[PDB]
């Protein structure tokens, strides 16, 4: 399972 | 035995060529499972294990929006750290992800991981304690505080220690048949003649799984490792893997050589002799 | 799964004698073709990996990935070939070859 | 290569014969097979090394031993009306890394 | 920008027995960037129907690529992987040996 929580730099 | 899943996310960019170039590889310890290429004719995610294939279509729908929004935060990783480093858009760059637990023998979660790299080098990453982070420059640091404000790894320690590991047990169990089987390596020597007072005892190992493996020789017990040519380990393409190490044996005193093979689906470690 | 004809195909002596099996795990990488006289046992007879065309003598497998369908074509049908062919599907470390139930061809 | 003992075997209701079967190839993989008129194929068990049994599509009613790496036997408790089929034998050099293709024997016919 | 220099083995999935159908593999590992042309010779002409897998890297960001082709080798005929990358001046080629 993917994380999902969405990571920006 | 102990296991691990790990997934893998490169982003190369093309200036000229339109959009990133965006892959996407799942591991479970030495098999991969799924991938997505941003190139390829199916926009989803496409699986490369028999065991993954039995989840429901409401498991592939879900695993396309997050690949994909991946892609898209890879995406904006490229312009914002080609600002960060003060870089012009005439050249291609890299942004590779990686991040995975791992399990030891109990199965209970044993470490986790998060990190980035830019151009071939480390860039961020989430230290141990799945608190804190590691940022090489300003650039970062940047990258740090943005991700302290925004409470990333709490977010990730959620997912690292409950659910990286719960999936884990259930792609084990689902292929049970597969993953927790343990191929011990078929090992076998070859002698080959390079000059008129020396030889090649070369030791193989072939269709062993999973690939951590150790090929050590040995003259009269102690251990030779400067003059001692190994290759890394390689695979076969069905899923197994290959690998062999050689020495320069004098001739006649091939008797005194022994290589020693270690590997999990061993009982023992081999100890293998030319005559 | 593994899904053929499940059926008696005539061709005539001469002809081109076509049959299919469809399968069900996308990651399958090895499909065999195992052909059995009535009463023998099934022996192999060709075997394809890549996605395309493979000819090797009279026989002709092919493989399509997209639609999960191989089939099997053989040309100048003989009363020699009139058996019984199952086509056999796997995946990568695995030993459960999945046969499917077999389509008996009839060459007079 | 590959050779199974009971040629044309005629069996009975209650704790019937055994049918084995051996090769001499030095096989690692090894494997029963059921076949019947519309279904093909059906694996019963199979072993990927001496000791090591596993259960295949259909193990309800079956039980079968390796021993040894040639002999892998496989035994019948009670004889029903659906173990009239063929039962086939075959083997691979390894469970994996080696070449996937399969080694049928003569096979077994047997009703009940 | 950091640079990598591939590493190459030319190999059989199977040892190699003359008349019998086999793979031929060539394994890239250990490069940066993922920008590298793999080609498989026979006799020194390119083979076109190679497939090669996904992308992936190692612990230190260094990528590694297997291309494989299925082939069967003849005691004449003479197998080899060429490499260009752009930690390279002149293309590399690693002849196949069976032994190795």
């Amino acid at each position: 399972l993917l994380f999902g929580y969405p990571v920006y730099v | 035995g102990s296991h691990s899943m790990r997934y893998f996310f490169t982003s190369v960019s093309r200036p000229g060529r339109g959009e990133p170039r965006f892959i996407a590889v799942g591991y479970v310890d030495d098999t991969q499972f799924v991938r997505f290429d941003s190139d390829a004719a199916s926009q989803r995610m496409e699986p490369r294990a028999p065991w993954i294939e039995q989840e429901g279509p409401e498991y592939w729908d879900g695993e396309t929006r997050k690949v994909k929004a991946h892609s898209q935060t890879h995406r904006v990783d490229l312009g914002t750290l080609r600002g960060y480093y003060n870089q012009s858009e005439a050249g291609s760059h890299t942004v590779q992800r990686m991040y995975g637990c791992d399990v030891g023998s109990d199965w209970r979660f044993l470490r986790g991981y998060h990190q980035y790299a830019y151009d071939g080098k480390d860039y961020i990453a989430l230290k141990e304690d799945l608190r804190s982070w590691t940022a090489a420059d300003m650039a970062a640091q940047t990258t740090k505080h943005k991700w302290e404000a925004a409470h990333v790894a709490e977010q990730l320690r959620a997912y690292l220690e409950g659910t990286c590991v719960e999936w884990l047990r259930r792609y084990l169990e689902n292929g049970k048949e597969t993953l927790q089987r343990t191929d011990a390596p078929k090992t076998h020597m070859t002698h080959h003649a390079v000059s008129d007072h020396e030889a090649t005892l070369r030791c193989w190992a072939l269709s062993f799984y999973p690939a951590e493996i150790t090929l050590t020789w040995q003259r009269d017990g102690e251990d030779q490792t400067q003059d001692t040519e190994l290759v890394e380990t390689r695979p076969a393409g069905d899923g197994t893997f290959q690998k062999w190490a050689a020495v320069v044996v004098p001739s006649g005193q091939e008797q005194r050589y022994t290589c020693h093979v270690q590997h999990e689906g061993l009982p023992k470690p081999l100890t293998l002799r030319w005559e | 799964e593994v899904e053929q004809n499940s059926g008696p195909l005539s061709v005539p002596e001469g002809a081109i004698a076509s049959l299919n099996c469809t399968y069900s795990i996308r990651s399958s990488t090895s499909f065999f073709w195992y052909r059995q006289y009535s009463g023998k046992s099934p022996e192999l007879i060709m075997s394809i990996y890549s996605n395309g065309d493979k000819e090797d003598g009279r026989f002709t497998a092919q493989l399509n990935k997209a639609s999960q369908y191989v089939s099997l074509l053989i040309r100048d049908s003989q009363p020699s070939d009139s058996a019984t062919y199952l086509c056999a599907v796997t995946t990568d470390r695995s030993g459960k070859l999945q046969f499917g139930a077999g389509t008996q061809v009839v060459v007079t | 290569g590959v050779t199974q003992t009971p040629k044309f075997q005629v069996l009975k209701t209650g704790q019937s014969m055994t049918l084995q079967c051996a090769q001499d190839m030095n096989h690692e993989y090894m494997a029963w097979y059921r076949q019947d008129p519309g279904m093909g194929l059906r694996l019963i068990h199979y072993s990927v090394g001496v000791g090591i049994t596993d259960q295949g599509d259909v193990p309800d009613g079956y039980k079968v031993s390796r021993s040894t790496t040639e002999d892998f036997p496989l035994r019948l408790l009670s004889a029903a009306p659906s173990q009239t089929s063929v039962y086939f034998c075959a083997s691979r050099p390894g469970a994996a890394g080696g070449r996937p293709e399969l080694y049928f024997g003569p096979g077994t016919r047997l009703t009940v | 920008m950091i640079q990598r220099t591939p590493k190459i083995q030319v190999y059989s999935r199977h040892p190699a027995e003359n008349g019998k159908s086999n793979f031929l593999n060539c394994y890239v590992s250990g490069f940066h960037p993922s920008d590298i042309e793999v080609d498989l010779l026979k006799n020194g002409e390119r083979i076109e129907k190679v497939e090669h897998s996904d992308l992936s890297f190692s612990k230190d960001w260094s990528f590694y690529l297997l291309y494989y082709t299925e082939f069967t080798p003849t005691e004449k005929d003479e197998y080899a992987c060429r490499v260009n990358h752009v930690t390279l001046s002149q293309p590399k080629i690693v002849k196949w040996d069976r032994d190795m």
